[PDB]
């Protein structure tokens, strides 16, 4: 690995300097590198970790739908031949983005989540593990394509359990799980009303325990759970 | 996109 | 080159798909591999060369003075010392913008500059050539920083002297360059007078010519007047 | 940034 002789404190501090300057695939090249120094996450490197591949494979996935609704449109009836171009240029950022996502989830089976054992990181990095696959899932065509769903699927319910169990209803991680995986039912396995159902129950269950929190927790829940709402209105 | 965090 | 196998003409079709897409490096190295071709560049081509690059550019251009801010407020006294972590980046994010800029101006010198002959082409590429050693010279410190500035303003210079020549007052490219050079002049050369004089006189020239011009060409030539008027706004 | 193009 490149940043193999860099100190753990250092990719740290080089990650917080990325994000400032807007630059996500250096901060997730430096979150890769802290990760590979084999100790667990803190909370808050956790979030760096996320943050910086959500903006890395945001970019990439934005982009795809770009050159995929071009080359659809390529495709109809009545369109120019435009020759292999398009395809091609959507295959070259397909293979990128799939290879970020291995990368991900290779950080994540060696060794993440074997080694977490509180329900705030095996929950969090759970989450990943379904977010991944769910990218994966969103540009994939071929046998592996239900198994792919499924391994999306998978995580989330076993991130699902372990939230149910140990973690309150307003826990951000809890909230933010159950918004992507209720995403995974309506885009992934075509189950809007699965979709519909969790974001209701997750925001109800949420909205009655907001009394137990502080004003500081109060806002984080809040937050997520506008992000639920806003998903409601698209749906319904 | 809808939102997923 | 990675883009030695790809046909001129599908380098050209893939550049503005990564256009669309906001894939400014992907653009980039496609318009590099366009150049490499050897043949000379359309007007259209050298729009999608310089709008590659200078989102390329201009992205590291951000990123670098976040982190020189950063870099420079640790340095003060009072704050505490956090190592050498901060300029390391700095290091590395302006050791990849001189590399951008490297790239640049190496096609220009190989061979696009010596080729062109026409006011519009050759004007256009001196332009961008004062550009890329301007953008070196927002980062210089050593040697060689005060031939840095120069050969900026030998690049520019030359194209003023053809566009006054060749040009009408209102061409988008003498504007374009006009715009430029004077920010040089304002930034890199502390000559705030002579940056202020030249913007001031060619928006007055400009003026001036624009009853010659058709509906589609006004709009072009009065955008960057537009520049111009804000820049001396910015200035006085 | 001053505006440039
Ligand atoms: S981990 C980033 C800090 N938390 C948040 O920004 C938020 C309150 C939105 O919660 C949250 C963020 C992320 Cl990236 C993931 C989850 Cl599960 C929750
Ligand atoms: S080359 C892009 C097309 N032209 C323009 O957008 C504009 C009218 C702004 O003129 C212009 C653009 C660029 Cl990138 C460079 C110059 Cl010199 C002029
Ligand atoms: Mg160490
Ligand atoms: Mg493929
Ligand atoms: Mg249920
Ligand atoms: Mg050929
Ligand atoms: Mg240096
Ligand atoms: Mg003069």
């Amino acid at each position: 690995g490149a940043m193999g002789s860099m100190e753990r404190a250092s990719l740290i501090q080089k990650a917080k300097l990325a994000e400032q300057a807007e630059r996500y695939e250096d901060m997730a090249a430096f979150m890769k590198g802290a990760v590979e120094k084999g100790e667990e996450l803190s909370n808050e490197e956790r979030c760096l970790l996320s943050v910086a591949y959500k903006n890395v494979v945001g970019g990439q996935r934005a982009a795809w739908r770009v050159l995929s609704s071009i080359e659809q449109k390529s495709n109809e009836e009545g369109s120019e031949e435009k020759g292999p171009e398009v395809r091609e240029y959507r295959e070259k950022v397909e293979t990128e983005l799939q290879g970020v996502c291995d990368t991900v989830l290779g950080l994540l089976d060696s060794h993440l989540i074997k080694e977490a054992g509180d329900a705030e990181s095996r929950v969090f990095y759970l989450k990943m593990k379904g977010d991944y696959y769910r990218y994966l899932a969103e540009v994939a065509t071929g046998d592996d394509k239900k198994r792919i769903i499924d391994s999306a699927r998978s995580a989330y319910q076993e991130a699902m359990d372990i939230s149910k169990k140990e973690m309150p209803p307003t826990n951000p991680i809890r909230l933010g799980l159950a918004l992507n995986f209720s995403v995974f039912h309506y885009e992934i396995a075509n189950s809007p009303e699965e979709a519909i159902s969790l974001a209701k129950t997750t925001f109800d269950e949420a909205m009655a325990d907001l009394h137990t929190l502080s004003e500081d927790s109060y806002k984080d829940s809040t937050l997520i759970m506008q992000l639920l709402r806003d998903n409601l209105t698209l749906w319904t | 996109f809808p939102a997923t965090v």
